[PDB]
């Protein structure tokens, strides 16, 4: 009846599940099950993600296992908070993560036992590292014919999650459903250390280990890179010394430069390297 | 915004005082942003002021009094010899207007205090 | 149906192991290990029970499960050889019964003593004002040769509950000769 602008609070730990799930079956698409509680109409939290064994149907709404859902909330019992089933997920590792006829033919499954039962897809392969990536999906009622389509109010949100606007083929299925906005909760210290946890890959990996490891190699085999370094030098330089005599023959730029910038730059910032960590020689030999 | 008022009153922030309006500043900090709260919409009606010559003498009495303005009528257009104003129904005023105006001199009614902005003002009995 | 988890604790001290009670008391606390199972299941079905090893290290084989089935395995094959440790032999049965799940089922322990203890009777009386603090009642049915009419053990069940509880009941082995099974056929009956 009643529509309001929706937001998804989700905990790191269901989107952990969520990708882990997903790279478990890439290439084949998986189907989970999302886990949470509903406060209201105009906000919605997942608060835990479970994943569904894989079957030789395939992805179908045959596919749940009804005895695994009792003996998981049985285990659910037995751990610390019980919540309610909310809804469904499945990744799509192989494409551009859109619902497929099947997703549909379990929506009015879903929706039938549940009022929402919002349905989430995942994927890894749309980017690496710096984006949400994932997708969100609901279906629209089609008894609302009647009425009109276009909530909500407090369009802030709204607004703000149709761009990009999301392709064509994806938003082919605007038409008779419509996306969900997700935000991330803290739980700060949590995302705190975590955010630490993967900086241990750029940073160091105990913030002691991997620079001292830069303590254990450091120069070492590693003029070796600083004579390809230098073996850079006089193979870019020497075409770099090329570059400012054409550049008075064609009178000037020819946008360009052929950058051909920069570079050993950060090898002399491997000097600061060198020169750093060899000073700490003074402090490590004497005493 | 643009016909706010019927472009009869405006937003002002600044009073010619030297004194900041309160609640203008708080009505369009609040109508900042609309879209989380769409009735802070309605919060910029605060920020309204209104603009006009009052030439109210006193108390309730209503005299009739009609002053010239420099201006051209072009600049009197809101979509010369002497303006047509109240006479206080006070009439609109621009606050480019207010310093081209002068104080009837054949008028019985005429302000002791020297007239520069608009609002209400005192005006004195000769 | 009554509501509770009832932990059966097994006597591994090695006096346990001589045939006193025919043929054997492995075979006897055996028997009385299927009729407290047999009854218990006859009683109500949501009632799980789990074995302890009081003797040596206390250590539960069998996690707290309503089937008896892998309880009457571990029950052949036990090695009942060791002193018997009495202050430890409750309280490990309590840990194990603060990990069930379901919180409506009341706390129940029933123990076998068939050896002489060491135990002071300050350590039991903590146990005893430290049970009732934490509600546990605790039915225990004493077997083997013991001390001559249990004092220590009489007085630790007396002063484990009151009031009513309704509550903590003690079958001291008569003495003489009788099978396991009249032994246990007047708690079965009646607490
Ligand atoms: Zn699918």
């Amino acid at each position: 009846a009643v529509d309001t602008a929706e937001q998804v609070y989700i905990s790191s730990l269901a989107l952990l599940k969520m990708l882990k799930h997903g790279r478990a079956g890439v290439p084949m698409e998986v189907m989970g099950l999302m886990l949470g509680e509903f406060v209201d109409d105009y906000t919605v939290r997942v608060i835990d993600v479970f994943a569904m064994p894989q079957s030789g149907t395939g992805v179908s709404v045959e596919a749940v296992d009804p005895v695994f859902q009792a003996k998981m909330l049985d285990m659910l019992k037995q751990t610390g908070r019980p919540e309610m089933v909310v809804g469904w997920y499945h990744s799509h590792p192989g494409f551009g993560c859109w619902l497929s006829g099947v997703d549909i033919n379990t929506q009015q499954s879903f929706e039938a036992l549940s009022e929402r039962a919002v349905a989430v897809v995942v994927d890894p392969i749309q980017s690496v590292k710096g984006k949400v990536v994932i997708d969100a999906f609901r279906l629209i009622n089609a008894n609302m014919m009647v009425l009109g389509h276009e909530p909500r109010q407090t369009t802030s949100n709204l607004g703000h999650l149709n761009k990009p606007s999301i392709q064509a083929l994806i938003h082919g299925l605007n038409r008779h459903y419509y996306s969900i906005t997700i935000n991330y909760r803290k739980n700060e210290l949590e995302q705190k250390m975590l955010l630490n946890l993967h900086k241990k890959s750029w940073m160091e990996g105990l913030t002691l280990q991997d620079y001292s490891e830069h303590c254990k190699h450091n120069e070492s085999v590693v003029k070796e890179m600083l004579e390809l370094a230098k073996n850079y030098n006089k193979a870019v330089e020497e075409e770099d010394k090329m570059t400012p005599e054409q550049l008075a023959i064609k009178n000037v730029g020819k946008q360009d430069p052929k950058r051909h910038l920069e570079e050993h730059v950060d090898v002399l910032m491997t000097s600061n390297i060198v020169q750093c960590l060899a000073a700490m020689l003074d402090t490590v030999v004497f005493k | 915004i643009l016909d706010a008022g019927g472009h009869n009153v405006t937003i002002s922030l600044q009073s010619r005082t030297g004194h900041t309006h309160m609640p203008s500043v708080v009505g369009v900090l609040v109508f900042t942003q609309f879209w989380f709260w769409f009735p802070l919409s309605h919060f910029l009606s605060l920020a309204y002021t209104p603009t006009c010559v009052i030439g109210l003498n006193k108390d309730l009495k209503m005299p009739k009094v009609q002053y010239k303005s420099n201006c051209k009528p072009s600049t009197f257009a809101y979509p010369t010899a002497k303006a047509k104003k109240k006479e206080k129904n006070p009439a609109r005023v621009m606050p480019a207007q207010l310093k081209v105006l002068t104080m009837p001199e054949t008028c019985r009614y005429q302000p002791f205090k020297p007239l520069s902005i608009g609002g209400i003002i005192i005006l004195k009995d000769t | 149906m009554v509501l509770e988890s009832t932990m059966v604790c097994v006597d591994n001290s090695e006096y346990m192991r001589n045939g006193d009670f025919l043929p054997t008391r492995l075979q006897a606390q055996q028997d009385a290990v299927n009729i407290v199972c047999h009854s218990k299941t006859r009683s109500n079905p949501e009632n799980n029970v789990g074995l302890i090893t009081l003797a040596n290290d206390c250590e539960v084989l069998t996690t707290l499960t309503p089937d008896t089935g892998r309880i009457l395995s571990k029950l052949h094959t036990v090695q009942p050889k060791g002193k018997i440790t009495f202050c430890t032999g409750i309280r490990v049965a309590h840990l194990a019964l603060k990990h069930r799940q379901g919180k409506n089922h009341k706390m129940r322990i029933i123990a076998f003593v068939g050896s002489p203890v060491e135990d002071n009777e300050k350590d039991l009386v903590k146990l005893a004002k430290r049970l009732k603090k934490e509600k546990v009642n605790v039915d225990i049915i004493n077997f083997g040769e013991e001390e001559v009419n249990t004092e220590k053990l009489t007085a630790f069940v007396n002063t484990l509950n009151g009031k009513d509880g309704t509550g903590s009941h003690l079958v001291t082995v008569p003495p003489g000769p009788s099978l396991a099974d009249a032994l246990i056929s007047s708690p079965i009956l009646a607490g």
